[PDB]
């Protein structure tokens, strides 16, 4: 089954450091482009970043380049996000989305409301 | 106080799985190892329909073996003569957008439906002596990817609503509902005694139902990606799932885990449609590489393909006497195969 | 037997008889352009729609410019997961997506933008032409002279974007303006030709989504993409 | 949230009703599913192709 | 000598395998596969089968009495064979002309190409194409004298030059020059320069926003078209005003050009497209 679980959250200082992992299985996980999303209380699913099968390609949204790093690392199957500089507005639940097909471009459906192929999500607080 | 039911249903998975790779005592292709292989299958194109304007999405054949109706998104709903490739009937459709088709076994009606959520059902031995709409079956929140008759005043329908639903046609009313799929119900497939039907969604499982009970008995989630295609094998205990992951799997009903695998290597496109042989041992596959494969059942040996089609293969179906098969593509013809 | 062939002959007429409906429907399918309106909810592709046609699951318009008979479509009662539902118009002439400059509440135009690109580099999608709408232009003029926009923290890059030369602002058109809706356009313009292999092209538009222009705006980017698909064809 | 609670008791009454099935070893499915298709296979045409004379097509 | 003659037979008997050769394939091609059953791709069908005939039915007796000057085939065939020739060879030209004009329909106006140019537009096409140049040919071979106003003069030619030969009267010169070549010529060339200018605008936009296939491919259409029909047809409406001064080699020369035109006709208008290529595969 695919599983995906986030790692990393709790509260840091303004202009802290923090790098989420998370850890994906039931699936070949070199073969997906991967994503981060957000969800800040009482707004929507927002889009963070993005990194390609190899990781020769990455996207950030405008807002946290700069500040945020996604890498991931094939051979443990692991999705890291270093984000450092923390400002109160990155208060959200950080959700992995994986790609929904492989040897695909484009990634449809990472931000919907529900959407099968995304973690539970880490929590992630600025005092 | 939330997180002890999301503790427990982690307990929960962890047993089911530990039962299943328990009771994995042997893989099938171990016992399958002794049996003599199939050997190449070629199949040449008896026939090629030719008359829809668009892709095929779907077709589906007569319990005779001989009449099949096929639904292109031109908006028409052909009902062909395979043996003579005469059209027998050509329904055009209020809306554009069909993605499913039925037969009734008895051959009276034809449903149909798609992006406008409503599964359409066609009288076709009216007194009046033309096709018209016996009924308009609405209720689904999202477009409608499969339908299939149990009789002539009952279906099961599959909608990217994420349910399935069992309907009362002459009540247009919809008898019971089926729910739990995390996304797009995408394929559907009932049992040879219709007591139970199989459905694959977007969320790379598959549940198996009970039609009057209305809950799911088992779930198996061995794919990765969205299941497209799903079938029955003709024994009734056992199904085999097609998915964008460019992989077919079978599953068991009552050992409730993954028996085989059939993928290769060079095979990077997803699997839009999935059939059985007669007799079981050949799966028939369609695929966005523009051909259709044959596998080995029991050997997952891929034993011939159906080349010739020079666009996407949405739709595959086999005669229930095994005679022949359908193929249709997004080039919007029809290719029968023996 | 004789019963036998009466039978033939019967279905042969039949058959007759449906494939002269079927000819009569092609001449017809062929003369119309289908056109799938793609949009968010926010954006104002309702009132676009409203204007051109002056628990359903998908919303048709039909249309005419000039002799040229167009069908549009708008998806109704669909989740918002389209990864399944969009593959059914991969042969429409072109797809419009209607777009608002924006400035619950969040950055719709990172997400439109992300939108944008799945239906770019989709799979079946690789060879429909996309007629771009940026819609809500005198909302984003008013809210970008306040001084309080989207634009500036959401994006940095935009602080070192300076006009193009090929600009054309109108004559009322404030610098920051136009400064501020040519970056917007960019924005997409760099996804479309990152992956612009010549098969399909984009068509952005500035709309306020009240215009009689619109419609001309569909039909000159239809035509101008059927032409590059006849001189494509024919090597031009 | 009283959404969250519901669809995870749901969730866990329905991974209980799954966990308590009679489940048989893959050896005697694999078995079965061999027994059945190979007490069919002269009834399968495309499997055997039958001579023209009988070909519907 | 027995060399060259040989070498010569040889030559025109390549030119006429490749002619059947080529034409039969494209129709085989068209009229097979089902997807190629456009219209357009039945205009190619029928140029195919004019050139086709042109291959079998004209160019053997052509290549005999070239490579030996008189007439073997008697005087009853003279004039058939000479209308067949005119016949098949305007039809070729109108062919290549209605191509043109679906091309122009096709690029200039787009958004009504398959309302326009539908299978009955086509069919009657085909049909003045097959029918006109027929009517011109027998009608001014047989119905008519070819050299009606210059009897004398055509009597004088008539053995002049041995065998078999097409003389031409000033009018009738001028007359079909006009019907075979400049009307159907003139009008693609100037469909296809209104397309060159077409092409070049869009590929100068595409070009300028990402930041010459219209030339090669509208210069081989025209250039084949070009040399192999231009010179002939010139040279035959100027003989009759310099009073039949031209040698006939280089009339010989001249006509077997304009048979490679038929024989170029199917690699310019179906093998240059991969469409084709594909479906042939
Ligand atoms: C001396 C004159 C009258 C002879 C005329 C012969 C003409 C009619 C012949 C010559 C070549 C022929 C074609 C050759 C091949 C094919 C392909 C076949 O799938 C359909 C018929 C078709 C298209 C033939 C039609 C008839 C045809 C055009
Ligand atoms: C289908 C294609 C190949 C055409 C088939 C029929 C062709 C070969 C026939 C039709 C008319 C025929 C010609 C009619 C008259 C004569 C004059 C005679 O003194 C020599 C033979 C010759 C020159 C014939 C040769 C063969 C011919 C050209
Ligand atoms: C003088 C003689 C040799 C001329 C021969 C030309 C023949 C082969 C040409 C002329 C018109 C042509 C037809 C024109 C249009 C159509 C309709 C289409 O749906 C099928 C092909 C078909 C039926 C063509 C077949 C070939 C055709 C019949
Ligand atoms: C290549 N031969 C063409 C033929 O030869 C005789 C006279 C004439 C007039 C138009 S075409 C033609």
């Amino acid at each position: 089954q695919v599983q995906l679980q986030e790692s990393g959250g709790g509260l840091v200082q303004p202009g802290g450091s923090l790098r989420l992992s998370c850890a994906a299985s039931g699936f070949t996980f070199s073969n997906y482009k991967m994503n981060w999303v957000r969800q800040a209380p009482g707004k929507g699913l927002e889009w963070v970043s993005d990194i390609s099968q190899s990781g020769a390609s990455i996207s950030y949204t405008g807002s946290v380049k700069g500040r945020f790093t996604i890498s991931r690392d094939n051979a443990k199957n692991t999705l890291y996000l270093q984000m450092n500089s923390l400002k109160p507005e990155d208060t959200a639940v950080y959700y992995c989305a994986r790609c929904p097909a492989p040897f695909t471009r484009d990634c449809f459906d990472v931000t919907s409301t529900t959407y099968a192929y995304r973690g539970q999500g880490t929590q992630v607080t600025v005092s | 106080e939330l997180d002890q039911l999301r503790q427990e249903a982690e307990q929960l998975k962890n047993q089911i799985r530990d039962a299943r790779k328990a009771c994995a005592d042997a893989t099938l292709s171990q016992i399958t190892n002794n049996i003599d292989p199939v050997g190449r299958i070629q199949m040449r194109t008896r026939r090629t329909l030719r008359g829809h304007l668009a892709k095929i999405y779907a077709m589906h054949w007569g319990t005779d073996s001989r009449l099949l109706v096929s639904a292109s998104q031109d908006g028409k709903l052909i009902i062909w003569d395979s043996y003579t490739t005469n059209k027998v009937h050509a329904i055009p459709l209020r809306s554009s957008w069909v993605m499913t088709c039925a037969y009734a076994p008895s051959g009276n009606y034809v449903a149909c439906g798609g992006l406008d959520n409503i599964c359409s059902i066609y009288n076709l031995k009216t007194r009046e002596g033309n096709v018209r709409v016996s009924r308009e079956l609405a209720g689904h929140t999202g477009y409608l990817s499969c339908c299939r008759f149990l009789d002539d005043n009952q279906i099961v329908t599959s909608s990217g609503d994420t349910t399935c639903a069992l309907w009362d046609i002459e009540t247009g009313q919809q008898t019971t509902t089926f729910t739990g799929h995390t996304g797009d119900v995408m394929s559907l497939s009932l049992a040879p005694d219709t007591r139970l039907f199989v459905s694959g969604a977007c969320d790379a499982s598959a549940k198996l139902w009970d039609v009057r009970e209305g809950m799911c008995r088992q779930t198996f989630t061995g794919h990765e990606s969205d299941i497209n295609a799903i079938c029955f094998f003709p024994n009734g205990n056992a199904f085999a799932t097609g998915s964008d992951d460019a992989t077919c799997r079978l599953f068991d009903l009552r050992a409730d885990q993954e028996l085989m695998t059939y993928s290769h290597d060079n095979i990077i496109c997803g699997i839009t449609s999935v059939s059985f042989s007669k007799s079981g041992r050949l799966l028939l596959a369609g695929y966005d590489d523009f051909n259709c494969n044959v596998w080995d059942a029991l050997k997952a040996d891929r034993a011939g393909v159906l080349a010739g089609h020079d666009n996407r293969v949405s739709c595959l179906g086999v005669t229930d006497d095994g005679m022949a098969v359908a193929t249709g593509s997004w080039d919007s013809f029809l290719k029968i195969w023996n | 037997t004789e019963d036998q062939r009466n039978e033939e002959k019967a279905q042969r007429e039949a058959n007759k008889k449906i494939e002269k409906q079927l000819q009569k429907d092609k001449q017809v399918y062929r003369a119309t352009h289908r056109l799938l309106l793609l949009g968010a909810g926010e954006s104002g592709k309702s009132t676009i729609v409203k204007q051109m046609r002056i628990t359903s699951g998908i919303f048709e318009t039909k249309f005419q410019v000039d002799k040229v008979n167009f069908h549009m479509f708008d998806v109704g009662a669909q989740r918002d997961e389209r990864r399944k539902w969009i593959q059914c118009f991969n042969d429409v002439t072109a797809i419009i997506f209607v777009v608002a400059s924006s400035s619950n509440q969040t950055n719709r135009l990172q997400e439109a933008l992300n939108l944008f690109k799945s239906i770019w580099n989709n799979r079946w999608l690789r060879t429909i032409s996309v007629i771009l709408f940026l819609n809500k232009q005198d909302l984003l003029a008013e809210k970008v002279l306040a001084g309080k926009s989207k634009i500036e923290d959401y994006f940095p890059e935009f602080a070192r974007y300076t006009t193009p030369e090929d600009a054309t602002p109108e004559p009322g058109e404030d610098p920051r303006v136009t400064r501020a809706k040519y970056f917007i356009r960019d924005e997409f313009l760099r996804i479309s030709t990152a992956s612009g292999d010549g098969r399909h092209y984009c068509y952005p538009h500035f709309t306020c989504s009240v215009d009689t222009e619109n419609i001309r705006r569909v039909f000159n980017d239809c035509r101008d993409i059927i032409q590059r698909m006849h001189l494509r064809q024919y090597e031009l | 949230n009283t959404a969250s609670i519901a669809q995870a008791r749901k969730l866990v009454e329905q991974l209980k009703m799954e966990a308590n099935i009679d489940r048989i070893k893959v050896s005697k499915a694999a078995a079965d599913l061999m027994a059945y298709c190979e007490a069919h296979a002269k009834e399968d045409p495309l499997l055997t192709p039958v001579p023209a004379s009988e070909n519907p097509f | 000598s027995n060399d060259v003659r040989a070498s010569l037979y040889s030559l025109m008997v390549l030119i006429i395998l490749t002619t059947l050769v080529g034409n039969l394939i494209v129709i085989v091609s068209i009229s097979h596969f089902k997807q190629l059953h456009t219209p357009t791709n039945w205009l190619i069908h029928s140029m195919a089968t004019v050139d086709f005939l042109l291959g079998c039915l004209v160019m053997p007796y052509s290549m005999v009495r070239s490579a030996e000057h008189c007439w073997y085939f008697g005087e009853v065939f003279c004039k058939i064979h000479t209308s067949t020739d005119i016949m098949l060879s305007s039809a070729s030209i109108f062919h290549l002309s209605f191509i043109s004009i679906d091309r122009y329909y096709a690029v200039c106006d787009p958004l009504r190409y398959k309302a326009k140019m539908n299978i009955l537009v086509i069919c009657v096409m085909i049909f003045i194409s097959w029918s006109v140049p027929a009517v011109f040919a027998f009608g001014m071979i047989f119905l008519e004298l070819n050299f009606k106003g210059a009897e004398e003069i055509y009597y004088k030619h008539v053995h002049c030059r041995g065998g078999c030969s097409v003389f031409f009267s000033k009018i009738s010169g001028v007359l079909t020059f006009m019907t075979s070549f400049y009307i159907p010529g003139s009008i693609m060339l100037c469909v296809y320069y209104r397309i060159y200018l077409i092409a070049k605008e869009q590929a100068r936009l595409i070009s300028d926003a990402n930041q010459r296939k219209a030339v090669k491919t509208l210069g081989i259409v025209m250039g084949v078209f070009l040399i192999c029909w231009c010179p002939f047809f010139i040279c035959t409406v100027m003989d009759p005003f310099l009073h039949y001064i031209i040698p006939p080699t280089l009339n010989d020369v001249l006509i077997w050009f304009g048979y490679l035109n038929s024989t170029f006709n199917p690699m310019v208008y179906a093998f240059f497209y991969p469409w084709f290529r594909k479906a042939l595969k």
